[PDB]
Order: C-alpha cells, then structure tokens, then sequence
RNA sequence: UUGGGCCCGGCUCUUGUCUAUGUUCCUUGGAACAGGACGUCACAGAGGGUGAGAAUCCCGUGCGAUGAGAUGACCCGGGUCU
RNA sequence: GCGAGAGACCGAUAGCGAACAAGUACAGUGAUGGAAAGAUGAAAAGAACUUUGAAAAGAGAGUGAAAAAGUACGUGAAAUUG
RNA sequence: UGCUGUAAAGCUGGGUCGAACGGCCUCUAGUGCAGAUCUUGGUGGUAGUAGCAAAUAUUCAAAUGAGAACUUUGAAGACUGAAGUGGGGAAAGGUUCCAUGUCAACAGCAGUUGGACAUGGGUUAGUCGAUCCUAAGAGAUGGGGAAGCUCCGUUUCAACGUGC
RNA sequence: AAACUUUCAACAACGGAUCUCUUGGUUCUCGCAUCGAUGAAGAACGCAGCGAAAUGCGAUACGUAAUAUGAAUUGCAGAUAUUCGUGAAUCAUCGAAUCUUUGAACGCACAUUGCGCCCUCUGGUAUUCCGGAGGGCAUGCCUGUUUGAGCGUCGUUU
C-alpha cells in the first residue's frame, strides 16, 4: 500500500536492485560461467512474501 | 598509490586532522566530476587515503591512552588482552601456582630422584 | 555409503486410489522434485538396496 | 532537479539516510557557505535520500551551482 | 520360525545394535601411537626406568592359589624390613600399597 | 465456497519479518517467531527437524569473529606487533 | 635430605630459505609429452602442470642444511645472583 | 570444530540434497518442504568480408587438425520423425 | 561384411570417432531386466483433432510501418447510464507509474501495441496520516509454582518517585 | 498405377543414452583443543571506475595498518601509481585497527528507523526551550564503599 513501514520500503529498494540484467563485460571475463541472471523476479509471477 | 603511512606517522594531530579535511573536499570534488565523466578511477585512490589518514589518527591516540595506563591496575577493556573469554576466566601463573605450606614442604622434602639401574 | 543416504525426505506414500504406484512420495508443491518417488531402491535419488 | 536550481532557487542533494533537516541544514553551511529556506527531504525508491534545500534570496542557486561545478 | 533339527539360538539384536557398532579400524594405528607415546616417556626421563619396581603377590581364589603375579605395590612392613620410608620409596622408582 | 471464493478472502498476513532471523514467521498476535523463537532467549531448534539445524546453523553465515580464532590460536594467541627484520 | 630469580642452550610446536640428471637426432602429428637411437641422474622412477602416456621441460619428490618466531611453576643441561 | 594423509569406495538418474551464483531457485500463513543443472577447441583462432532478406537467418567466404567441434558446442544410442 | 558357438555370446569388414583399452591365471562385488497402476528422463498415436461460442458492435479513411481485422489520429455507429464500464481510497501488491527505445519469449489469433523487454526519470508536509491515548486484550517486575522448557499473577502478603 | 500404410537401409532430425573424464562426494586413519557481555553464532541493509549473484568487507565498507615478498592486475579503463625500490600485486602472513542496523542484546519500546533521562562541549539574545557532537543509564548474583531503616537490640542521660 502506499502507507507502508519503513522496514517495508527498504526491502522493496533492495528487491528492485537485485531485478537487473546481468551487465554484459562480466561475460568476457575468463573462466566465466554466468550467461545471464538466473535470479530475476518479475511482479505479477513471483511474490516477494514481505 | 595515494599518501605514505611512514610519511604520516611523522605529522602531529593538527595536521593529520588537517590533511584529512583536504582529502574530503578532494572526494566530493571528484563525485561531482563523477556525474560527467562518469568513469573516474581516482575516487579509488583518495577513498584509501582519507583510510590511512584515519588509520593514523586512531592508531597514534591508542598508544597515548597505552602509556597513560601503562602499569596501572585497571585500564579499559579495549587495551586488554583479547585471547577468548575462556582464557580470560582462567587462573593466572601466581594463583595457578599457588600451593600450601603442608605441600610445600612435602615437595621440597621428597623430590623426584635421579637415578639408575644395573650398577 | 551415508547411513542417512536417500533417507533425508519426508516421504510418505499418498495410497492407492490416485493411479499412481504406491511408492512413498515428496510431499509439498512448488519445485519438480514435489510428488517424486523416494526411499526405494528402484527410486532415482533412494538409498541403494542393502548399504554398504 | 536542475529545474529547480533555475527556476525554484533550490538545490538538490543527495544525502546521507540517517540524517535529519538539522543536519542538512547546517551541513550546506559549512560546506558552501549558504543559508537553506528549508530543507525538504525524500527517501528514494532505490533506498537513498534526496534533499531539497530552497536558498534564502541572499543566494542565487545557480551561482552555488556553478561553484560546486555540476552546472 | 523353529524349523529342523538345529541348535535353538540366544542372537541378542532386537535393539537398535546398529548404533553401536564399534569397529576397531585404528588398531595398527593405536599400536603406533601406543609405542611412540612410549618412547617419548622414555626419553623424557632417561636413564631413570620407566617402570616402577613391582611386588609378586599369590593370586586370590582356589582357582589361582598355584599361580603368582606382580601386584600393585610393596607393603610398609616390607618397606620397613629394608629401611626405606614409602614417601621416599615412591621416588626412587618402589611402589607402595597400604592396602595390602 | 470453501476453495476458489474462501481464497479470494486472504488479505491479512498472520506472520510478518522477524527482527532475530528475518523470515516472515513472526506470529503478529502471538509476538513470537515461529522459525527462531524469537523474543525468547534461545533459538527454537529441535531434534527432529536435522535439516533445519543446517539452514540456520554456524557456518551458514559469515562467521566473522570464529573466521579467525584458529588463526589466533595457531600463532599462540600474539599480543604485539610483528618485527622489522635487520 | 633441602630455597628462589634471570641467561644461554637442548627438547616440543609453527614457519622462512636453499638442492641431481636431455628438452640431443630421426619418423608421425596442429602440438611429442608417441615410436625408434644414443644417453644422464637416482637416498629423487610419489604426485601435478605443460598443445597426447614426461624421472631427466617446470613445480615438486628424496637427502639434508641453515634462519626466524613461539612455548614449558608443574621438561633437563649448564651457567649466574641471592 | 580445526589441520592432514589415505582407499580393491561412487563416477553426474551414481556419490552428500547440493561436483555448477545449493540449502540456491521455487512452494507453503506457518512449522517446514526443496530441485534441476558438469564436458567447443591446445588456443576464441567465437566466423573479417561479399551477397539475398524488414529482420532472424541463409548462401558464398574465413579460422581451425577437425565446423562429421559454431556456444541450440566432445561422442551423439533408442523411442519418435522428414 | 561376414565367421565361430546348441546357447549365453566372442571375433571380424566398412562408416563414424578422438584417449585410452584388452587377452589369459586368479581375487572381489552395489554384477545381467520386459513387466513391479516400478523410478527419473525423453517421445508417440490420438491430432492439425476437442476446441479458441457469456458480458448488444462494429465500420470507413488517413498516418506509421517490410508487414495493419487488432497501433495512432479523424469520421461515424454503439454501450456502461451516477447502486457506472465514472472519480477516489482501506487491505494486498511493489515500480506494475512516466518518457524513450523496443518485439526473441509472454499477451492460448495477431501485433508496429502492452501491466512484456531495455535504458533512464519520478514520491518534497510544523497543519494529511503514523507517531500519542486507551478498548477487548497482550505482558515484564515483586512474588508463588514447576526437574525444567516455563506457568500464574498485573499491584498482586513489595521499604516500588531514574518525584515535582 | 499413384497416393496412403508397414518394414529396411543411407543421410538429416528429435533426444541425451553410451564411452572417456572429475578443483565433488563417501568411508577409514593420524594430529590438535580454540565461540560469546573485551558482545558470539545468526539476521537485515549497504560497500567496487564500470556488478545482478557467489565470495569478501562495514560509512576507514571486494577493504585500513603491520610483517613478508618482490613486478604485477587484466573484461575494459585509469592514475595527482609503481621498477637496482619504504616497492606493483598478494585474506602470502597477520600481532594493530575499523567493524552500519541488529542479535544472549543491555535506557524504555519495537508490525514504529517511536519515546526518554544524565554529563561535557557547542549553535540559536538561555541552569529551564530548540538544534548538533561526544560519553552514559538493563537484570540476577559476589566482594567492598557510602548513605540509611527497624523499641531486633547494647551502653549513657533525664
Ligand atoms: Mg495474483
Ligand atoms: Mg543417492
Ligand atoms: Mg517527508
Ligand atoms: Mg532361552
Ligand atoms: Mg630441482
Ligand atoms: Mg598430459
Ligand atoms: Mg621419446
Ligand atoms: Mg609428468
Ligand atoms: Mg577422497
Ligand atoms: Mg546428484
Ligand atoms: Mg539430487
Ligand atoms: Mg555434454
Ligand atoms: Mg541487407
Ligand atoms: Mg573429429
Ligand atoms: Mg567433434
Ligand atoms: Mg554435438
Ligand atoms: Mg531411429
Ligand atoms: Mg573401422
Ligand atoms: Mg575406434
Ligand atoms: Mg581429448
Ligand atoms: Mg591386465
Ligand atoms: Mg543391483
Ligand atoms: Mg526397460
Ligand atoms: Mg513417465
Ligand atoms: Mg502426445
Ligand atoms: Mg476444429
Ligand atoms: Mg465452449
Ligand atoms: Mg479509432
Ligand atoms: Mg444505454
Ligand atoms: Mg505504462
Ligand atoms: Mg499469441
Ligand atoms: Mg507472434
Ligand atoms: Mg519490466
Ligand atoms: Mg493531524
Ligand atoms: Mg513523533
Ligand atoms: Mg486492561
Ligand atoms: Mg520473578
Ligand atoms: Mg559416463
Ligand atoms: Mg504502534
Ligand atoms: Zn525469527
């Protein structure tokens, strides 16, 4: 709801950075094994259970 | 690789104190060229210095308060000796040493002989 | 092998009635090992007949 | 927020989270010589603060701008 | 459940045995440790032996009347006999019981 | 009604984060966790659950302070500074 | 029969540094670390790496040597002062 | 727990649940439940350039020992299919 | 491609392939599958089949675009008909908001469009809420139970002011 | 006769078996004794020139000091970085520090980034109000100090 805690939005500021693609120089690194980010959440699919 | 902490281990609080605000300006300087550049590798170098600088500050005031206490029964907690709290607890060399008169003089009465066999 | 190898489910078989064998079942929902076989030796992720 | 610096007479920071008005207030002072109006604060949807500080009319905020060297 | 012409069996394993199972892999292993623990109590103190001096003693019962053995120390009267106090004998290698 | 209309009625969270663990078992009405026990004075931990010992266990974070024990151990438990050589 | 304190050693533990002998010739191969020829070292022919099965190319291995730190009323050997 | 050395052990549906950003993703109000997923090549040398196409792609070409190795990557069985 | 064996099987020609492997004398075992409504994974026939039919209803043109039943704009025809298909909020969600770009996947047709994808931007309070009060109730302390985890009790058999 | 169906072979699919590997697992042995109010284990939120995770770290934030060592790091970029040297990189080592919000978790409270009080300094014409900086205020129990209470009680004086 828009009348939240504190404690609410932080967590919702964290979920929001860790929702990025991943950044594309990190494939040219060597011996790298990560394609993309395995982690993504979208809204509407998965819920966050805050 | 920024400032020398040989270099600021010689310099008196004034200046340490001093060269620590340069340092800042020199930070929020380089952010405010950071929205433009934006890559700007320096912020690295000074971040490390106002560390030292800071390092030198606390490190140089904790031997002041080391010989202020020094020999003193009660001194803070923080200039103890941090081994484990177990270790702390246990009986010091004098207490753990610490021996009756009876089992004194039966000690030095009978010690542990030396000697052989087949003689 | 692990004494406690394949043996670290809550398994239980859901009967007979729902057409499936009666082998014991993970329980739960939400990730594809929910419903699989477990415990057997015939169970791809049981403990082996008779552990070493 | 650089329609504000022009037309609203107002800066905008980015601020420390645990800080409060007083402090703001003061800390623009200290670091830019400039008396703040007020201090208007917001917490970002990405977690950090944003501080709007309109100047009293003896600053002209584009000038502190140019200053500091963002503008 | 009782079948043939067999001797009828005492196997105690209606327990949980399986949880006790004691297995003495570590036996050479033991033997090793045994013996340079050993050599290192010899060597802290050589030449002294490592071996308190023993009493022979005639096992008890009707059983082992015949036999005799080392028993754990040497009485104060036998102490006594050849002039030796048993605070000073437990230094010089004699072992002393009170009991006996 | 008690499937798909009764579950269109759920909008009152029984449980939110807990301030020990931070896992969304925080009994609002009870003030307890039912994951860490929390506002007791011990972790909730029992003998019959050994896979929940695992998820919440030392090792399971960043040890920060036990990291280094064995080292401090290892060199006699040092108080000083190390010496130049010549 | 005999008290106590330090100083150097030894023991115990940890740790630093140091060490033999082919990369010779031919064939195959993208690559020789394969095959063949001639060898060398070996108290080292454990293991790993290097463009294929490498003692001899590299790290190591084996053999020891030599520094630094610790530690011990309740380990011993000397000193030394009471 | 910390530090080591091993094995007539298993070899990616096996071996710990986990050889991988695994107690992860995900489920459940909650206690809890809980996966799948290793392999190009010695080396990206990961295909410059031309051409058809809106593009994805294709056809030439190029690299490579091999493209009957093109990341939908060693080998590439069967069911099933052209 | 064939040969050998009653057989379990063994050997071999051709193709493919790329790093290890076999014969014999013995040892050993987690050692042989067609079935267990077996387990896990994969794939069929069914089958281009059932179906994609509630909520009155769409049409012309231009623009854009490689491509328009579905996007945008205009014109029209309609509907909800103020107990709304309007304008806000509480719970719940959490960036879905806005702009720009954008179509591999998703929107069970489509797609140039989107709550999708990518990059950024965006939430300003002395007066609006929280914050404070007490409600049913929850619950420390002094105590009393309980082997104990803890239970009772809420001023209670208390020398109870961090007083003004 | 086509088409269609079925069977077989070649090539191409689908799929991921087989083979061969293996910084993992499992079991056995050997050695050691070291968590925390000097704030642990755990949690949350942050921190990089360009990072989502994992790993590391705590506003000194993929780290500061020190000791050792001796030319890197590397995907790109870049020194107000470095090379016969107080010197690149280094959780190599590690004895000095830093260590957000918490957590046994300690001023009270906590579904709140809620509300106090004390000391020193400081700003606003201020012992009292508002702001800022630093340092403090939990409970049980032990030893001691000080201040007390009770005809519990001893001595003395009317
Ligand atoms: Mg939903
Ligand atoms: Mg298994
Ligand atoms: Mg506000
Ligand atoms: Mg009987
Ligand atoms: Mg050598
Ligand atoms: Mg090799
Ligand atoms: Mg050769
Ligand atoms: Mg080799
Ligand atoms: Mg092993
Ligand atoms: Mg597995
Ligand atoms: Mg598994
Ligand atoms: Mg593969
Ligand atoms: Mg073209
Ligand atoms: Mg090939
Ligand atoms: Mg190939
Ligand atoms: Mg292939
Ligand atoms: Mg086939
Ligand atoms: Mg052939
Ligand atoms: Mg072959
Ligand atoms: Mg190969
Ligand atoms: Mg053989
Ligand atoms: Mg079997
Ligand atoms: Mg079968
Ligand atoms: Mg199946
Ligand atoms: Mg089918
Ligand atoms: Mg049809
Ligand atoms: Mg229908
Ligand atoms: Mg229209
Ligand atoms: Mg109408
Ligand atoms: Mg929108
Ligand atoms: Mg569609
Ligand atoms: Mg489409
Ligand atoms: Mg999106
Ligand atoms: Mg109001
Ligand atoms: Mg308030
Ligand atoms: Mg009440
Ligand atoms: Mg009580
Ligand atoms: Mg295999
Ligand atoms: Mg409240
Ligand atoms: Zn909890």
């Amino acid at each position: 709801p828009s009348q939240k805690s504190f404690r609410t939005k932080q967590k919702l500021a964290k979920a929001q950075k860790q929702n990025r693609p991943l950044p594309q120089w990190i494939r040219l690194r060597t011996d790298n094994k990560i394609r993309y980010n395995a982690k993504r959440r979208h809204w509407r699919r998965t819920k966050l259970g805050i | 690789a920024g400032v020398k902490t040989f270099e600021l281990r010689t310099k008196s609080k004034e200046q340490l104190e001093s060269q620590l605000v340069e340092l800042k300006q020199e930070l929020a300087t380089l952010k405010v060229q950071k929205l433009q550049r934006p890559s700007l590798p320096r912020i690295h170098t000074v971040r490390k210095n106002i560390a030292r600088v800071l390092t030198v500050i606390n490190l140089n005031q904790r031997e002041n308060v080391r010989a202020f206490y020094a020999g003193k029964k009660y001194i803070p907690k923080d200039l103890r000796a941090k081994k484990t709290r177990a270790l702390r607890r246990k009986l010091t060399k004098f207490e753990a040493s610490q021996e009756t008169e009876k089992a004194r003089k039966q000690r030095i009465a009978f010690p542990q002989r030396k000697f052989a066999i087949k003689a | 092998v692990a004494e406690n190898a394949g043996h670290q489910t809550s398994a239980e078989s859901w009967g007979t009635g729902r057409a499936v064998a009666r082998i014991p079942r993970v329980g739960g929902g939400g990730t594809h090992r929910s419903g699989q076989a477990a415990f057997g030796n015939m169970c791809r992720g049981g403990r082996m007949f008779a552990p070493t | 927020a650089m329609k504000k610096v022009e037309d609203g007479n107002t800066l905008v920071f980015q601020v420390d989270i645990k800080s409060n008005k007083h402090q703001i207030k003061s800390a623009v002072k200290e670091l830019y010589d400039v008396d703040a109006l007020y201090v208007n604060t917001l917490i970002r949807p990405n977690g950090t603060k944003k501080a709007y500080i309109r100047l009293t009319s003896d600053y002209d905020a584009l000038d502190i701008a140019n200053r500091i060297g963002y503008i | 459940a009782i079948s043939k012409n067999l001797p009828l069996l005492n196997n105690h394993f209606r327990k949980h045995w399986q949880e006790r199972v004691r297995v003495h892999f570590d036996q050479a292993g033991k033997k090793a440790s045994r013996r340079q623990s050993r050599l290192r109590k010899a060597a802290k103190i050589a030449p002294r032996p490592i071996d308190a001096l023993r009493p022979v003693v005639r096992a008890p019962t009707v059983k082992y009347n015949r036999k005799v053995r080392a028993g754990r120390g040497f009485t104060l009267a036998e102490l006594k006999a050849v002039g030796i106090a048993p605070k000073y004998a437990r230094t010089i290698g004699i072992s002393v019981d009170h009991r006996r | 009604g008690k499937g798909t209309p009764s579950l269109g009625k759920r909008h009152n969270k029984s449980h939110t984060l807990c301030n020990r663990c931070g896992r969304r078992s925080f009994h609002v009405q009870k003030k307890t966790c039912s994951s860490c026990g929390y506002p007791a004075a011990k972790m909730r931990s029992h003998n019959w659950a050994l896979k929940a010992k695992r998820r919440r266990t030392t090792g399971t974070g960043r040890m920060a302070y036990l990291k280094h024990v064995t080292r401090r151990f290892k060199n006699g438990f040092q108080t000083g500074v190390a010496k130049a050589q010549t």
